[PDB]
């Protein structure tokens, strides 16, 4: 099926308390495999999955140096954005960057993306054609001009379509026993009364990978797909009933939908 | 595999 | 070949404005941003701003914002910069530097010297001064430059034409000198040649 | 500019009295990222608590998972306490075996 | 603003030796947005190293760049007569794009005693000038003091130094004592004291009126 490799970056400026708190996490589909925390003791990129540990120390050296480069840029960014918006040097601010590359069933490059935020609001983002930028305000318009000058989109497009895809396939092979293997949801049902004549029937969905799943009652109170901690995910959907509308569990790990 | 440091400041 | 042909030097009184031309050739003019750098006499380089030729979009150095304005003409593949409200502190050499496709300034123009002064044009007052030292000291003149040979070019063994100094009167003054042993004993702004012989 | 966190308190495996389990507190949809989360057992604040790495969703809101090992004994209530800049008071949510 | 600092200001080496220039950035700069430039007095700057390591088109193999973060280094394998010029470092990584103060590479040679020479004011205005001169001297540091009636008169020496000799590597200095004909006729001693680092005794040369 389809596969995606993503990276999430967060830098929170702390007024007069040192370098900004930089935190980076890397995902293959719904499985995190790398981590970097500026306040950590190791000062290096760390694994979060057993299969990525097969990479030698040369891999971890490179990933550590350029995750620090990402923190180096986000630090200048926070000071630059403080000047763009004429904000005080005593306030705490946040930058968030996320990019990645998707492959299809043929494992060839499918879609790419890159989004950048400041204080939780959208700042600048890369279009689906990987050629132009979309600026939210006049400050981001300056960054768009700045990045257009050095043709950053072309360099980013080259990374998303080549290096990002090549290493996505490489991770999928090394972690084939966990990444390419699906985990079907173990479903059960509970029943509870709520009012004088009505009751609530909950359709549970426990321990499944990937997290993509749909749970509805058609011919419905449902919560966020939450992690269990063991790499699998959970979800439940309920409805108050006094069954023409049934619970249909649909998941990639199931050959046919369950009811 | 992180991309190289080709991004300048904002 | 990538060539950036800038416009010639300009002398302007304070408080006016001037626009410098920068003709580009030898490449796709819309694929590269164009920058403008200022270099004061004896000082370092200073980035003014950049122009996106495709749409006219500009970013400026904060100090020059309000002083310099950038425009571009894709038809004639030329970049312009307008410098208004000129003062003596604007007297410098200005370059147009093409931004590299991914960064840096790869190609630079030949530069355009901008001189800002209240003086219009003056003329020099040539005061002539086991080896010995001669002397053909030139006094106040304006503007630069002035070629100073020696004995119709037949003496170029010690010809130390010193760089001109700007005096407190807003005037330049240099002093050329050649070396001769004891055994041996044109200002274009004014069109005044001086064959002033020297003898004690 | 500030989003209040959504809290989910639940066990990893189906709860069973006497058997060991993991008590999870899933905090999501909050901004900024500074948040203080503590797990509670009969009001007692558990100290052997771990948390996942910081990450955000498509709407830039952060999410975190705080967990610990516990045994769902009877007559022992468990809850999760969350403190954020959007909350004037700390918010507590009791753990429900049916949730 | 990211400040770019180069050191030393002037670096005097011999032709054919290695040259290592430095550039310290006040803030962390990506190596992909760091550049080196060479500029000859009278000519426009030229790109040497782009991307803090990538040589520009046409740049000889003797040039090389390296460094990361806040430290960067330009390296010339063998100094050539063209390579003795001024070198700058910039960052095109954060607005405003900034440069360094620059560093001039001067050809090193043996010390030269300055052939001092005193020049009289011309016969042809109520204003004269004492034209002191140092002929062919190395290094640039040549303290020209002026003793008017045996008194140090600073702030009146209009100096001008020629470029380094393209054959002898020697400088020339024309220290002109700015004064008037009235002040010249009010004193008797008016000489220039040359304290060249290559001399063993400060010299003097003048006359009474």
């Amino acid at each position: 099926g389809s596969h995606s490799m993503r990276y999430f970056f967060t830098s929170v400026s702390r007024p007069g308390r040192g370098e900004p708190r930089f935190i980076a996490v890397g995902y293959v589909d719904d499985t995190q495999f790398v981590r970097f925390d500026s306040d950590a003791a190791s000062q290096r990129m760390e694994p979060r999955a057993p299969w990525i540990e097969q990479e030698g120390p040369e891999y971890w050296d490179g990933e550590t140096r350029k995750v620090k480069a990402h923190s180096q840029t986000h630090r200048v960014d926070l000071g630059t954005l403080r000047g763009y918006y004429n904000q005080s040097e005593a306030g705490s601010h946040t930058v968030q960057r996320m990019y990645g590359c998707d492959v299809g069933s043929d494992w060839r490059f499918l879609r790419g993306y890159h989004q950048y935020a400041y204080d939780g609001k959208d700042y600048i983002a890369l279009k689906e054609d990987l050629r132009s930028w979309t600026a939210a305000d006049m400050a981001a318009q300056t960054t768009k001009h700045k990045w257009e000058a050095a043709h950053v989109a072309e360099q980013l497009r080259a990374y998303l379509e080549g290096t990002c895809v090549e290493w996505l396939r490489r991770y999928l092979e090394n972690g084939k026993e966990t990444l390419q293997r699906t985990d079907a949801p173990k479903t059960h049902m509970t029943h509870h009364a709520v009012s004088d004549h009505e009751a609530t029937l909950r359709c549970w969905a426990l321990s499944f990978y990937p997290a993509e799943i749909t749970l509805t009652w058609q011919r419905t109170e449902l919560v966020e797909t939450r992690p269990a901690g063991d790499g699998t995910f959970q979800k439940w959907a309920a409805v108050v009933v006094p069954q023409r509308y049934t619970c249909h569990v649909q998941h990639e790990g199931l050959p046919k939908p369950l009811t | 595999f992180l991309p190289s440091d080709f991004f300048p400041s904002v | 070949e990538v060539q950036l042909q800038q416009s010639g030097p300009e002398l302007v009184k304070p408080g006016a404005s001037v626009k410098i031309s920068c003709k580009a050739s030898g490449y796709t003019f819309t694929d590269h941003f164009m920058n403008w750098v200022r270099q004061s006499h004896g000082k370092s380089l200073e980035w003014i701003g950049d122009i996106n030729p495709n749409n006219g979009g500009t970013s400026y150095n904060q100090k020059f914002k309000g002083k310099a304005t950038l425009t571009v003409d894709k038809s004639s593949s030329t970049a312009f910069m307008e410098v208004r409200s000129l003062t003596s502190d604007d007297s410098a050499v200005y370059y147009c530097a093409r931004r590299g496709y991914y960064g840096s300034f790869d190609y630079w123009g030949q530069g355009t010297t901008l001189t800002v002064s209240s003086a219009s044009t003056k003329g020099p007052s040539v005061f002539p001064l086991g080896t010995a030292a001669l002397g053909c000291l030139v006094k106040d003149y304006f503007p630069e430059p002035v070629t100073v040979s020696w004995n119709s070019g037949a003496l170029t063994s010690g010809v130390h034409t010193f760089p001109a100094v700007l005096q407190s009167s807003g005037l330049y003054s240099l002093s050329s000198v050649v070396t001769v042993p004891s055994s041996s004993l044109n200002h274009k702004p004014s069109n005044t040649k001086v064959d002033k012989r020297v003898e004690p | 500019i500030q989003r209040t966190p959504k809290i989910q308190v639940y066990s990893r495996h189906p709860a069973e009295n006497g058997k060991s389990n993991f008590l999870n507190c899933y905090v999501s949809g909050f901004h900024p990222s500074d948040i203080e989360v503590d797990l509670l057992k009969n009001g007692e604040r558990i100290e052997k608590v771990e948390h996942s790495d910081l990450s955000f969703s498509k709407d830039w809101s952060f999410y975190l998972l705080y967990y610990t090992e516990f045994t769902p004994t009877e007559k022992d209530e468990y809850a999760c306490r969350v403190n954020h800049v959007t909350l004037s008071q700390p918010k507590i949510v009791k753990w429900d075996r049916d949730m | 603003e990211i400040v770019m600092t180069q050191s030393p200001a002037t670096l005097s080496l011999s032709p054919g030796e290695r040259a290592t220039l430095s550039c310290r950035a006040s803030q962390g700069v990506s190596s992909s947005y760091f550049s080196w430039y060479q500029q000859t007095p009278g000519q426009a700057p030229r790109l040497l190293i782009s991307g803090a390591s990538t040589r520009a088109t046409g740049i000889p193999a003797r040039f090389s760049g390296s460094g990361s973060g806040t430290d960067f280094t330009l390296t010339i394998s063998s100094l050539q007569p063209e390579d003795f010029a001024v070198y700058y470092c910039q960052q095109d990584y954060n607005l405003p794009y900034t440069f360094g103060q620059g560093t001039k590479l001067e050809i090193k040679r043996t010390v030269a005693a300055p052939s001092v020479f005193i020049f009289p004011p011309s016969d042809e205005s109520g204003t004269a000038s004492v034209v002191c001169l140092l002929n062919n001297f190395y290094p640039r540091e040549a303290k020209v003091q002026w003793k008017v009636d045996n008194a140090l008169q600073s702030g009146n020496s209009q100096e001008s130094v020629t470029e380094q000799d393209s054959k002898d590597s020697t400088y020339s200095l024309s220290s002109t004592l700015t004064l008037s004909k009235a002040d010249y006729e009010k004193h008797k001693v008016y000489a220039c004291e040359v304290t060249h680092q290559g001399l063993s005794s400060p010299v003097t040369k003048s006359f009474n009126r």
